């Protein structure tokens, strides 16, 4: 059967071919357990702070239809579409902090300096010592000057450094504390492909507590980071306490070996660093884990890069950063809940593999017209033959995504490039939009009718592979419904082929770290946990507060 | 406008030309100036070398980034001529305008000097960039036929993660200006130009440097307004006096401290002169202490900048390491005060930046060696022209103490910007253009 | 003109909707005060408020174009710009979003259409926009079942429908009456309640329905049979992508 | 020459001014009246010394609902404008002899200052303009009434605002047409981030006028960001040819048939009949009872479809009076005219989608706003390059007060002073001079 028709069962009382139903008799808001607290909440939220909040008789009354249940994708678990809202989920606000948090710089322009500059020795046994050195200084505590007062320890222990090296002598010399291990989190082709990319390179992965993150910016991580390295290899190497060598730790770590998550953004988005609108698409492929335990299903790496970058680019940047608000929690939930996506993918790839076998399909045009059609037929078609599954996801936004992100990561898995997996992207669009005589919002295709144009242009601001693009990308920078699928685009290709990374082999090693709070390996079962207020997150200040 | 007069010498310290009018070396007027400004505006480097291997291991758009299966094996500087010859009709206005496209190490490079006629419709400078850009990726396209489906990875060979990154981030091409969004304000393109970019240009000629710096940072007062109405002679005399060794002032005093000497025997030297030159006299006594005025502050900040200039290429030269600039930068000015009663150079700002600019190379927060730094840079964009050139002054002296030097951080423009005369040995120009118009003033 | 490539019922239907030379079927007769009513912009008989002072009242800057180009009444008069919104059920509503734009603009001057999934939008000058309203709700253009007026709670496009094949209807402005077999429209399209309910006729016979709808199904005529209009859009793609590349 | 393609020239009325003239004729890059409308933008500043003097009398500076209490200063400044005009003049000429103009306006309550060409010889850009202005009336204002040292900074507040604590002008009381660089977008931008009330507020609300600014500064920002650069540049030529300087009258002679009683789809229908006539298209194969156009020259298709765009902007905008529906026209124009012929929309769908995302936000809550306060460096608006902007220009021409933000709103003081200038006022009438002039040296 198809893989959604379990959520839409548990969803509505008619089978899921039915074509009628009956509204207006469920009691409007009274039907939801979760609509239930929140009235509550809002009368004791009015009462205790002097002013009207939520409340039910504002403005229209929802419930006349069915609120339904989400089953969140690869799981058996089923919540209502609130307890996915990034605001009541700290398992979403704690994977943007992970990422937020994380900043990657080498140590190699350090120790030339070590050696070259101060005239000293860097060996595994001085590297070890650094690195305990610098995982006291980094959630902020000292290691020079007297009379210091630092941050409390168990405000900060998500705060911490580790290192990784493609040289395994390198690597098993250094305390494996202090590493993650290449060989331990990734299988052999891809552990080899990982190593041969680093070389003898050593890299950091550094993360700033939580607490700080939330507090400051994304522009706060680069910078703490360097401070912190630049404190530790003053002791650690024995250097004065500020000289004028200290100055190139502090440019290296600051700019000459540091690799920011994103870049920042231009003045009307005016954003720092490591913040969501500077991350590219491919960087998001790579921080999700999922390629390297999901890696002999293509079909599911890709879904678990759409659901990441979904949540983050469509909820949290999208519908907070750049707007705010109810915002747009169903917008990102149709490419990561009731196996609707799941379904029209597993059928192109199913397709894909039938007609040419993954990634033996001619990389042109010829292959986009055939996959991105077909697909987008299939997916069309299943919204029809289903009235359930119409009405579950009902906002044509939603189903352009979807369908479009199903025939977009066919055609990759066909062609093993994603920049015609990104035009089978914009054709899926044209046909849905004239199969159904409408599309998406009012804005939805704005980058759609560049799109085609765009695939394959040259010019400055238009050209670009699609795992360079971002949601910076001119026509990209506004819209819902198009981003975390890119992603999952993005990574569409790598994933059958085998790709041990989309874009960046340091940020796809930098995230394989069971030290992380949410766990990328498993992104939707982790949205799961937090909708099911199952998740810790790192930062509470409860340690600091009344009881 | 005004009625001073300068003598203009070589980098030899050989007099050049006597009584030259102010204004003759202004931005505003000097011939010399306004084409190594627009140069700077026009050149391009582009790597043909590095375009080719970031397409032959699809390693495109920034640090540590690859897309594996995007590979594509072109043999550009193989055809660095015809694809640079195809290029140049593109950039090109006409076949008789001022463009210039050069093959450089064998094909490797390309000095791109795109025309002077798309600046003049152009609100700014992003042209240079741009234009050499598509010239080159449509150049590469159309030699090896690159198909549809390949020809965007020769465009992130060449231009990198734009326009995702705001920057031309992994970009096989370079300029010696930043993109306009990173001035630190309006008017500032001129001052963002990393001191190792000219001390790589001017290939660590000592008085190069500092005249290309002065030139640079005092045109900028220019377009930022700071060298106008009353200030106006102030910054001319700081550009004559400090970089362009008007009266072989900065000359003279090195020739006279080089040997032994130290910042306060430059400082002893210089009020002496200034003494002798009427620039201040004893305006009243203390008890065993002359406190010095004088009538024409501009003249004396002027002096006091040629001793500053002096100081650098005495105390750094004897070193032979740039470190110590931002000493000199302070203390020079901060012991010229209480020698003389007298503010010093910016009246005071030099010595600020001085401070700043000693602990953001001697600290962890960020700065780094004297090379990375600039008139753009939170860091030394304070003092309005007469503190960056001694910077320059000392880059150029410094013996490879520094890690990051202009081979770290500038080698695309060493060995292309080198390679044009006006930017290689700007002082020789300017003052021939000043003493070519010294009757048209 | 062509308007639209095709070989099925949909491809003629969605090129009627455009051709200004084909006229759509009126099915039912609405009355001036009941499209005054059901727009909610004024009160039948109010006066027509005015956003600027009427043009011949004002000197309009000489200017070729403006010479050239007759107002319409509305802008004459300085009249606001006010709207009707449409929602049109995908279970084989005669108009769709897209299809409305389209022939909004191949039919009426000075219109400003917006497309959307779950609800399509024109902006126009008052007393023009009535006049338009009534040729879109007398027509084919509307079934007052599949299709709705709704300037807010557009939800219901991708909804089932009810047991009487009614379209979902968050603020339920129009009433299906199982007594009489007849809709009416029990609350304007914001949702403010209607003193005197405004008839709205029969909802059409499913088979009419399939006769006259714009959308493509599989359980009516589905898209990838109609291959010349599936070919052209595909062109329109292939072309798209040359264009912008320009370099073979 | 390196196009083969000549244009004739026409004037705002309709009338042939100049036949069989070089496309390139029309460059920016060889057009000398291109060249002095864009020198002029990047030199020209507007100084309020009304709002100078009204600021300093209240201490009300620094960005709006500012004032710092005991601050303030009672300075006749527009009753001394002609002694502080002329002071500031001499700071911001280079030479006696040079283009220097300082203008009063309003009886001494507005100056046009236009800065002179030799400091932007030996600059980088373009904020030359406003601080050499800015610092020259903030001195003529301090000597004219010896401001003290203690108050000066005042005056400086006064005239230039919150900078450099913002990074903008914050509160100043000058204006350009330029914004500040670090606001562009992306490099070579600069001539994009003119908001079309603006140029509708310069061109005094002439809808041809309008069109042909807007789509001078597009198509200029083109050639300096590189688009209009080898395999493109005789697209952009013939874009801004037919749809922004009604090159053979096209964009005329399509409103004069379809004003009276046209609608979009009208207009579309006669630019298709035109270009089969010119042998622009051609029917390349039938279907059943359907025609697919083909073309051998997509840039002269897609100048043909640029210029009915705009025609049926007029037509349909004008007839509304209304600018608004100018998002609605740039999409389905376009949209229709590719189910019309088979063949692709202007600018390849570019404008289809900057229409499609211009609806959106100027029809919903996320931002954007009203038709004029829209740019090519709007994020909304960048993404077609030069053949939407031009049209959004013509509307918010037509525009008979049904606009809150309009460019009385957003731009009075550019309204009052650019539009004095004759080359920003009538930029169609000097492109179209210079052309001829140049016909023969192409
Ligand atoms: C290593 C540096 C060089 C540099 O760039 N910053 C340092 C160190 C840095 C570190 C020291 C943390 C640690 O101990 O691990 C921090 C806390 C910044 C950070 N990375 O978090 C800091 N200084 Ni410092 N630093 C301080 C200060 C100072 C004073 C201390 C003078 C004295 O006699 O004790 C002097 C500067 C001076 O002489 O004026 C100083 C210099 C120095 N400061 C010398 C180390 C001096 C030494 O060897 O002891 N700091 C202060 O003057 C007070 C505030 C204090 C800061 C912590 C706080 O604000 O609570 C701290 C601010
Ligand atoms: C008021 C707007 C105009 C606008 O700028 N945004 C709105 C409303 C805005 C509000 C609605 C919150 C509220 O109800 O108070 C929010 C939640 C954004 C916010 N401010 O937090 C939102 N929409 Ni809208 N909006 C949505 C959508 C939609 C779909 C709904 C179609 C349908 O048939 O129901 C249509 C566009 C279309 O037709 O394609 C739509 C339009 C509209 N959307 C129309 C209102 C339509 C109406 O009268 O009911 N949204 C969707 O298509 C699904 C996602 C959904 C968003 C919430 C989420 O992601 O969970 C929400 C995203
Ligand atoms: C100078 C500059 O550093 P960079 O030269 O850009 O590395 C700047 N830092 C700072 O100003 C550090 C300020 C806080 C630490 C010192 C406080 S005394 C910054 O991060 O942008
Ligand atoms: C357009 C622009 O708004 P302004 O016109 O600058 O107000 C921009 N907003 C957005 O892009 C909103 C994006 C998120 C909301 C809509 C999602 S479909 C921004 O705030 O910088
Ligand atoms: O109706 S709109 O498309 O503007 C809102 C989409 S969330
Ligand atoms: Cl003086
Ligand atoms: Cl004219
Ligand atoms: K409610
Ligand atoms: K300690
Ligand atoms: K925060
Ligand atoms: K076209
Ligand atoms: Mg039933
Ligand atoms: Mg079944
Ligand atoms: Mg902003
Ligand atoms: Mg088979
Ligand atoms: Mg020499
Ligand atoms: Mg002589
Ligand atoms: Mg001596
Ligand atoms: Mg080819
Ligand atoms: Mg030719
Ligand atoms: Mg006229
Ligand atoms: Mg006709
Ligand atoms: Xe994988
Ligand atoms: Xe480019
Ligand atoms: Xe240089
Ligand atoms: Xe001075
Ligand atoms: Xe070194
Ligand atoms: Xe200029
Ligand atoms: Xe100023
Ligand atoms: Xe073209
Ligand atoms: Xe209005």
């Amino acid at each position: 059967d198809k893989l959604f028709i379990n959520a839409l069962k548990k969803k509505f009382e008619e089978s899921p071919e039915e074509k009628k139903t009956t509204f207006y008799t469920l009691g409007g808001w009274k039907q939801s357990e979760r609509k239930t607290e929140f009235v509550n909440a809002g009368k004791e939220v009015a009462a205790k702070r002097g002013i009207p909040q939520y409340n039910p008789d504002i403005g229209t009354p929802l419930g006349q239809r069915v609120l339904m249940p989400y089953q969140v994708s690869t799981t058996d678990t089923y919540v209502e579409g609130d307890d996915l809202h990034f605001v009541n989920n700290a398992a979403m606000q704690q994977m943007w902090d992970d990422i937020r948090r994380t900043v990657i710089v080498g140590l190699n322009h350090a120790h030339a300096v070590i050696e070259k500059r101060l005239g000293k020795e860097v060996t595994p046994e001085t590297i070890t010592h650094y690195l305990e050195t610098v995982n006291h200084a980094m959630p902020g505590a000292a290691v020079v000057q007297e009379h210091m007062v630092e941050t409390h320890p168990a405000l900060v222990a998500d705060s911490y450094v580790k290192v990784f090296t493609g040289n395994d002598e390198i690597a098993d010399e250094i305390d494996p504390a202090f590493v993650i291990d290449i060989n331990k989190q990734f299988p052999e082709d891809q552990a080899e492909t990982l190593k041969a990319e680093v070389g003898d390179g050593i890299w950091q992965v550094v993360r700033i507590p939580t607490i700080v993150s939330r507090t400051c910016d994304g522009a706060t991580t680069s910078r703490w980071s360097a401070m912190q390295i630049g404190m530790s290899m003053i002791s650690a190497y024995k250097q004065a306490a500020g000289e004028a060598a200290t100055g190139d730790f502090a440019y290296a770590a600051k700019h000459a070996e540091v690799i920011h998550m994103g870049t920042y953004l231009p003045v009307r988005r005016a954003r720092g660093e490591n913040e969501p609108g500077g991350v590219p698409f491919g960087y998001l492929a790579d921080i999700c884990q999922s390629s390297r335990v999901n890696y002999e299903d293509p079909v599911r790496v890709s879904l678990d890069v759409v659901a990441t970058g979904a949540m983050l680019y469509d909820q949290i940047w999208l519908g907070s950063y750049m707007s705010g608000g109810v915002g747009f929690t169903q917008y990102a939930t149709a490419a990561y809940t009731d196996n609707i996506l799941d379904d029209f993918t597993y059928f192109g790839k199913e397709y894909v593999e039938d007609k040419y076998g993954l990634c033996e399909a001619p990389n042109n045009m010829d292959t986009v017209l055939d996959v991105a059609t077909e697909v987008t037929f299939y997916g069309l078609e299943q919204y029809e033959e289903y009235p359930a599954l119409l009405e579950d996801q009902f906002g044509g936004s939603q189903r352009a995504a979807v369908v479009a992100a199903a025939a977009g990561c066919s055609t990759a898995f066909a062609t093993g490039n994603a920049q015609t997996g990104l035009s089978g992207w914009y054709l899926s669009m044209y046909l849905h939009k004239e199969q159904h005589s409408r599309l998406g919002f009012y804005g939805y295709d704005l980058q759609d009718q560049c799109g085609a144009s765009n695939v394959f242009s040259i010019r400055g601001d238009e050209g670009l592979p699609l795992e360079l693009r971002g949601p910076n990308y001119p026509n990209y920078a506004m819209n819902v419904g198009h981003q975390g699928e890119y992603a999952g685009i993005s990574q569409a290709p790598h994933a059958a082929r085998g790709d041990a990374f989309v874009f960046n082999p340091l940020v796809k090693i930098a995230f394989a770290d069971d030290n992380l709070v949410f766990d990328f390996t498993n992104v939707r079962g982790e949205f799961a946990k937090g909708a099911l207020r199952e998740f810790e997150p790192a930062g509470e200040r409860a340690l600091i507060t009344p009881a | 406008k005004f009625e001073d007069k300068v003598d203009l010498y070589d980098d030899r310290g050989n007099l050049v030309e006597e009584q030259v009018p102010l204004e003759a070396l202004s931005p505003l007027r000097n011939p010399a100036i306004k084409s190594i400004v627009q140069g700077i505006k026009r050149t391009v480097a582009v790597n043909l070398e590095g375009i080719e291997n970031a397409l032959k291991t699809a390693k495109v758009g920034g640090p540590a980034c690859k897309i594996m299966g995007r590979e594509l094996d072109l043999d550009i500087v193989g055809n660095a001529e015809s694809i640079a010859a195809a290029a140049k009709e593109m950039i090109q206005v006409t076949e008789d305008d001022d463009t210039n496209v050069e093959l450089l190490g064998g094909g490797k490079r390309a000095l791109v000097q795109v025309p002077s006629a798309r600046f003049d419709v152009a609100a700014e400078y992003s042209a240079a960039p741009l234009v050499t850009a598509t010239a080159f990726v449509q150049a590469i396209i159309n030699e090896f036929d690159v198909s549809m489906y390949d020809a965007n990875m020769v465009k992130a060979a060449v231009l990198g993660r734009y326009p995702q990154s705001v920057e031309y981030m992994g970009a096989n091409i370079a300029t010696m200006l930043d993109i306009p969004q990173k001035l630190e304000g309006p008017g500032y393109a001129l001052r963002n130009i990393m001191v190792n970019h000219v001390v790589a240009a001017t290939l660590k000629n000592t008085l190069q440097a500092a005249a290309l710096s002065t030139i640079l940072e005092q045109t900028a007062m220019f377009e930022m307004g700071d060298a106008v109405g009353a200030f106006e002679r102030m910054h001319l005399l700081g550009l004559a006096y400090q970089g362009m060794n008007a009266d072989n002032l900065v000359f003279d005093l090195v020739k006279a401290n080089g040997k032994e000497g130290t910042v306060g025997s430059v400082i002893a030297d210089l009020v002496e002169r200034a003494l002798e030159d009427g620039v201040i006299k004893v305006e009243k006594e203390l008890t065993d202490y002359k406190v010095y005025g004088t009538d024409d502050l501009a003249m004396w900040n002027a002096y006091a900048a040629a001793g500053l200039m002096a100081a650098t290429m005495v105390n750094q030269g004897a070193a032979r390491a740039a470190q110590g600039v931002s000493s000199t930068l302070l203390y020079y000015n901060d012991l010229i005060e209480f020698e003389t009663g007298l503010p010093s150079v910016d009246f005071g700002k030099v010595e600020g930046t001085a401070v700043g600019f000693s602990f953001f190379s001697h600290s962890i927060y960020g700065g780094g060696g004297p090379g990375i730094f600039n008139g753009n840079h939170i860091v030394t964009r304070h003092s309005k022209g007469f503190a960056i050139p001694c910077v320059a002054a000392a880059m150029a002296l410094d013996a490879g103490t520094q890690m990051f030097s202009p081979e770290a951080t500038s080698g695309l423009i060493k060995e292309v910007f080198s390679q044009v005369d006006e930017f290689r040995e700007p002082l020789k120009y300017v003052v021939e253009a000043a003493a070519e118009i010294k009757n048209e003033i | 003109a062509q308007y639209y490539p095709g070989t099925t019922k949909v491809a003629q239907n969605r090129r009627n909707f455009c051709n200004p030379e084909y006229e759509l079927e009126k099915l039912r007769e609405i009355s001036d005060e009941d499209v005054v009513k059901i727009l909610g912009h004024r009160a039948p008989g109010e006066e027509y408020p005015s956003v600027h002072p009427p043009l011949e009242e004002m000197d309009e800057p000489e200017d070729a174009i403006r010479e050239m180009v007759e107002p319409i009444d509305g802008a004459k008069a300085g009249d606001r710009v006010r709207y009707i919104q449409f929602t049109d059920s995908m279970y084989f509503a005669p108009a769709q979003p897209y299809v409305r734009s389209r022939a909004y603009l191949c039919r009426y001057r000075g219109a400003d259409a917006g497309t959307l999934s779950g609800r399509q939008i024109i902006e126009t000058r008052e007393r023009d926009l009535e006049k338009i309203s009534k040729e879109l709700l007398e027509t084919e253009f509307f079934d007052p079942a599949r299709s709705g007026v709704r300037g807010k709670s557009v939800h219901g496009h991708s909804l089932r429908l009810d047991e009487d094949g009614m379209m979902f209807d968050m603020l339920r402005r129009q009433i299906y009456n199982k007594d009489t077999g007849r809709v009416e429209m029990v609350k304007n399209q914001i949702g403010d309640e209607l003193d005197e309910p405004v008839d709205l006729g029969e909802p059409l016979d499913e088979e009419t329905l399939m006769e006259k709808t714009t959308i493509y199904r599989v359980d009516g005529e589905a898209y990838r049979d109609d291959v010349e209009a599936v070919e052209i859009m595909q062109r329109i793609h292939v072309l798209r992508s040359q264009g912008g590349f320009n370099l073979e």
